[PDB]
RNA sequence: GGAUUUUUGGAGCAGGGAGAUGGAAUAGGAGCUUGCUCCGUCCACUCCACGCAUCGACCUGGUAUUGCAGUACCUCCAGGAACGGUGC
């Protein structure tokens, strides 16, 4: 197999029409957010198909190096180009015509216009990645966390609203007491966060992103990222500030930080994690945080019906005389009425009712003009079936094997007695 | 709309008060949402009242089925008319 | 019709389902038993003559043993209840 | 009017069928007389009382509110209203 | 509501079945389109062997699961 | 012609004579069996009559199945990972196939559920000790080939081999 | 009011409506009739302590439901 | 058209007692890991009260019936009891 030419060569084609496709999406004008996201969406399947195809051809290079030598030998050699033509003269009788190596995956990676999903993404569907509230990205659910969130405090003398004003907090004093039961939901709410911010974000790189919120946490937010001018250091962890950061340096050493208590580093590491994945991700998302604030405040202040509404986003004598407003129905002509007798008697021989006579296998015939009903019809159809003959040489055969008396035999057996004798 | 028309004729599951299971060809229904199921097979789901038994289900075969409809709490379909 | 309306509403009004009414006049919460033991405390947005409700603000609280039984409670938003299951109504809860 | 499964079950009368009551107890005899309102009447019912116990009992009538369902003879599959 | 046939059971020997497992026996008097039988010389039957006759009772319909006919009707 | 799910689809779904779940496949001439999965687990009992499969194998998981129907195929070789896809069979109809060797009925001591087998017509049955074989192979069996087994069939099944 | 008629206003809402034999029933409302018999579509149904299976559609009768848990997004006010 | 046979439900909950009995690979708390001690969740065996009695399905051995039908189920004896439900 030409591992070397062939499918190295293959797979940079394919790359070549994903980039091509992609271009021609982002050449493309988009018009509502849903087919905005579902193109987005779309397009990083195609960069994961992208990714791993170049993943394939880099790893196709070691046994190339290999045979590079025997490769590169133009000259010395000929006999292998002489053996593989001569196997090419195999299966000749192969009528077939051949044009999909290209335009198979060139009409792979595109769409037909009644779904603008190409048939690699043509099962890809955005209501099983968002919820109906959440819109495609214009707004987050947050009333299930508010539910949570009131079990939570054990008490109602919480709105929606004031829940929102929650949310805005990034850096200042916390809801609860931050080593109790909050953590859990914490966790859960950031979780959702997590998951909408690359949800509504499908072109952008998730590891980077990971890997860049990983390496602030770690260089940064571990190591004294918040100093004020008590105020000198706050550690996340052990909930308290420190004088200079020579005892800051010496205190994240000592067992109370380490695992000397139940808000240390070994311990409560996962949510200290989360607790500064929440703000990155909120900040990142402060748009659409504002967003759902506008859209919860506007859905408030409605009446019924606009919340109902939004949960969907005269010749009388003359006409006497000529015999009209008569009633008559005409059942063979695709059961239309008819205002007069005679309205009836030429609608029953008629295009259109000898159209409908043909569609249903019922000729029709002289005799057959006024008929209405489909059942006589039928029945008018088999007596009128060429009368009864049909019979010009159904007894001649002139049996000589007789020859005294008895002479008795039919067209058909006549003919098949001279056929076999 | 007469919603359980279009269930009809179906091989479908109905779920009893008491915890059974009828499989069968739903072939009638009227407004006390009486069933009549065809080939009907119903399912008793066994507790296993040991630490280390599992669960099983008994299945009994029935065959034509007036379900009264005081019985009936939910009705999902299984299969295409046979 | 419009005299079974002036009907129901005296009759709402003097009535058993009176404090349902007085549910849905200053829009008080009141605690419903059902009939799996659960209490829910909720405002009323309107009720029938089955006493089914649709409510707001619904604490369900039960309690489900695991020992000692614990007071599990859940918040429903909104909801539809439907009347049979409803044991009894109390105007005035406590806490 | 009256049901199409209530009309079943007046068709299945005369024939062999099979109640089972809400106590759980399986009562397969010929069903002399139903009603509208599932009223069964069997003669020859054999009964199986819920444990296994199978007895014999001429005669039963069981009140319609506590019959469970009712297994038909499956000659009636064929029945013009259930077409 | 229409009323039961049990035109045929009457004034002759039960044997009801009533919920919670209860069993009477006696000789049916009457009906009502409830199906609340009247039963004279009422017996009933517990699930100790002893028979208490309880002599001429109502039953209400609802709490009637069955009831067998101990004479031939 | 290949089994697909379009053979499924079309043939007869009904109660058998034993009152289960029946999907009949007769006369399909069917030489692997694949996609059977859309069933839906409606079905306690599969025929294959008249079919080419030469192993008896691609089984999904079907749970409810408590009996296969295998007569007169051409079974050589015999699938090993039966069990894991159909738990609670009690039936295995594997008549009329060419199974020779002693080792080729091994695979089938994995159904713990099994009740009845049925390898009649096959050049398996030819070799000796061969049902003391099965026995002490598949113990649960209750119905060898429609005979009963016997507690001195189990004595000179555990006796031999030892 | 009957509210039977504010709960027939109800059509391709996803609704979680508990049943009176301890199921949940997590499903989008395709049709409810005067008995208050809830057809549904797209079902997570669980029964009581197992696992929640999944249904294409379901047909619960009237009765045998307790109670619903109707999406936060309804203006009631509207559908009364 | 929520008052006995169907659709505004009579449903919910818990599996007897004891023993220096045994286990929570990765999942309890406290005496602020690991080792130990205590306490409100199972399964296997043993003991008292094989929880009890009942019938149906079922396994081993012996044994009887050779019979043409549209079926709850089908001979009898003895042992074992893996299953189902009924009343305490």
């Amino acid at each position: 197999m030409e591992t070397i030419l062939e499918q190295q060569r293959r797979y940079h084609e394919e790359k070549e029409r994903l980039m091509d496709v992609m271009a021609k999406e982002m050449l493309t004008k988009k018009s509502t957010l849903r087919d905005q996201i579902n193109s987005d969406h779309r397009t990083r399947a195609m960069q994961d198909r992208y990714m791993e195809v170049s993943g394939n051809l880099r790893d196709l290079y070691d046994d190339k190096d290999g045979l590079r030598k025997e490769e590169l030998n133009a000259i010395s050699g000929p006999n292998e180009f002489a053996e593989f033509y001569n196997r090419l003269k195999q299966i000749k009788e192969f009528h077939r015509k051949h044009p999909n190596e290209i335009c198979v995956p060139m009409s792979v990676e595109f769409e037909e216009l009644l779904k603008a999903r190409e048939n690699p993404s043509e099962e890809a569907q955005n209501l099983v990645e968002f919820t109906d509230e959440e819109g495609y990205g214009r707004y987050l659910d947050l009333h299930d966390c508010y539910l949570k969130y009131i079990n939570l405090k054990a008490s109602e003398k919480l709105d929606y609203i004031t829940y929102l004003s929650i949310f805005d907090q990034l850096f200042d004093i916390p809801k609860e007491r931050k080593n109790a039961e909050y953590k859990r939901y914490l966790e859960m709410l950031l979780e959702y966060l997590q998951d909408y911010t690359d949800r509504v974000k499908p072109l952008q790189d998730q590891n980077e992103l990971f890997g860049k919120i990983q390496a602030e946490f770690e260089k940064k937010w571990e190591n004294g990222t918040f100093p004020g001018w008590e105020e000198r250091a706050q550690r996340l962890f052990s909930t308290k500030g420190k004088s200079l950061e020579s005892l800051d340096t010496s205190l994240f050493a000592k067992n109370p930080k380490s695992k000397g208590t139940k808000r240390d580093t070994e311990r409560n590491k996962d949510i200290a994690f989360l607790e500064a994945q929440i703000y990155e991700y909120v900040e990142i998302l402060g748009e659409q945080r504002h967003l759902t604030h506008e859209n919860v405040q506007r859905k408030q202040a409605r009446t019924g019906e606009e919340r109902e509404e939004e949960e969907e986003e005269i010749p009388y004598w003359l006409y006497k005389l000529h015999g009209l407003n008569i009633n008559y129905n005409c059942e063979i002509c695709g059961n239309y009425t008819y205002r007069g007798p005679k309205a009836f008697q030429r609608h029953f021989a008629e295009w259109r009712h000898a159209h409908g006579m043909r569609c249903l296998g019922i000729p029709n015939t002289a005799h057959f003009a006024n008929v209405t009903q489909i059942e006589d019809a039928v029945s008018l159809w088999a007596k009128l079936k060429l009368q009864k003959a049909s019979e010009r040489w159904q007894p001649d055969t002139e049996e000589e094997y007789e020859d005294s008396s008895g002479n008795v035999v039919n067209k058909k057996t006549y003919e098949d007695l001279k056929r076999q004798g | 709309s007469s919603k359980m028309l279009q269930h009809i004729d179906y091989r479908m599951r109905c779920i009893l008060q008491d915890g059974r299971i009828f499989i069968g060809t739903f072939k009638a229904f009227d407004k006390h949402m009486n069933l009549i199921l065809c080939d009907c097979d119903e399912f008793r789901k066994i507790k296993p009242k040991n630490s280390k038994q599992a669960e099983r289900e008994e299945k009994r075969v029935l065959g034509l089925v007036l379900l009264r409809g005081e019985n009936l709490v939910s009705m999902t379909v299984e299969g295409p008319p046979p | 019709p419009e005299e079974l309306q002036k009907r129901e509403e005296e009759e709402f009004n003097t009535g058993p389902l009176s404090v349902l009414t007085q549910s849905v006049k200053n829009n008080t919460q009141v605690l419903i038993n059902c009939r799996n033991n659960k209490k829910l405390l909720g405002r009323v947005k309107a009720f029938d003559r089955h006493c089914n409700m649709v409510l707001e603000n619904v604490k369900e609280m039960w309690t489900e043993v695991p020992s000692k039984p614990v007071n599990k409670d859940r918040y429903i938003s909104k909801m539809f209840l439907r009347g049979d299951s409803v044991i009894v109504v109390l105007r005035n809860p406590l806490i | 009017s009256i049901g199409v499964p209530i009309k079943v079950l007046h068709e299945a009368e005369g024939h062999i069928v099979t109640c089972e009551t809400n106590t759980g107890e399986v009562y397969r005899g010929k069903l002399i007389e139903a009603e509208d309102n599932m009223n069964c009447q069997m003669s020859n019912i054999t009964v199986t009382y819920r444990d296994g116990r199978v007895a014999q009992l001429e005669q039963v009538y069981i009140r319609g509110s506590k019959i469970r369902f009712l297994i038909l003879p499956d000659m009636l599959k064929n029945a013009p209203m259930l077409k | 509501a229409h009323p039961p046939e049990l035109k045929k059971f009457m004034d002759k020997k039960l044997s009801l079945k009533l919920n919670g497992g209860r069993h009477v026996q006696g000789i049916l008097r009457g009906f009502d389109p409830f199906m609340n039988l009247v039963i004279d010389e009422c017996v009933e039957m517990a699930t100790s062997g002893q028979q208490n006759n309880i002599g001429m009772v109502v039953i209400r319909g609802n709490s009637i699961i069955m009831l067998e006919a101990l004479e031939r009707v | 012609v290949k089994l697909t799910a379009e053979l499924i689809e079309q043939a007869a779904q009904y109660t058998n004579a034993v009152r289960d779940r029946e999907l009949d496949l007769r006369g399909y001439k069917i030489p692997v069996i694949e996609n059977l999965g859309a069933t839906l687990d409606q079905f306690d009992a599969i025929d294959f009559s008249d079919n080419e499969i030469r192993k008896l194998d691609g089984f999904p998981l079907l749970r409810r199945l408590k009996t296969l129907l295998v007569n007169n195929n051409r079974i050589c070789r015999i699938g090993e990972g039966l069990d894991q896809a159909l738990p609670c069979l009690t039936e295995l109809i594997l008549t009329n196939n060419s199974l020779v060797e002693l080792g080729d009925l091994d695979p089938l001591a994995s159904l713990k559920s099994l009740t009845y087998l049925s390898i009649l017509r096959n050049p398996v049955t030819n070799k000796k000790h061969y049902r003391l074989y099965v026995i002490y192979k598949v113990p649960q069996v209750r119905v060898l080939d429609f005979q009963k087994v016997k507690l001195k069939e189990r004595q000179e099944a555990e006796k031999m081999f030892k | 009011m009957k509210l039977v008629r504010f709960l027939m206003k109800l059509s391709h809402e996803t609704v979680t409506i508990e049943l009176k034999n301890g199921t949940q029933v997590h499903g989008t409302i395709t049709g409810v009739d005067v008995s208050m018999n809830t057809h549904l579509k797209a079902v997570k149904m669980t029964l009581k302590n197992r696992e929640p299976v999944q249904l294409e559609t379901l047909s619960i009768r009237g009765n045998n439901i307790r109670y619903f848990i109707l999406p936060d997004s309804l203006p009631l006010d509207t559908l009364l």
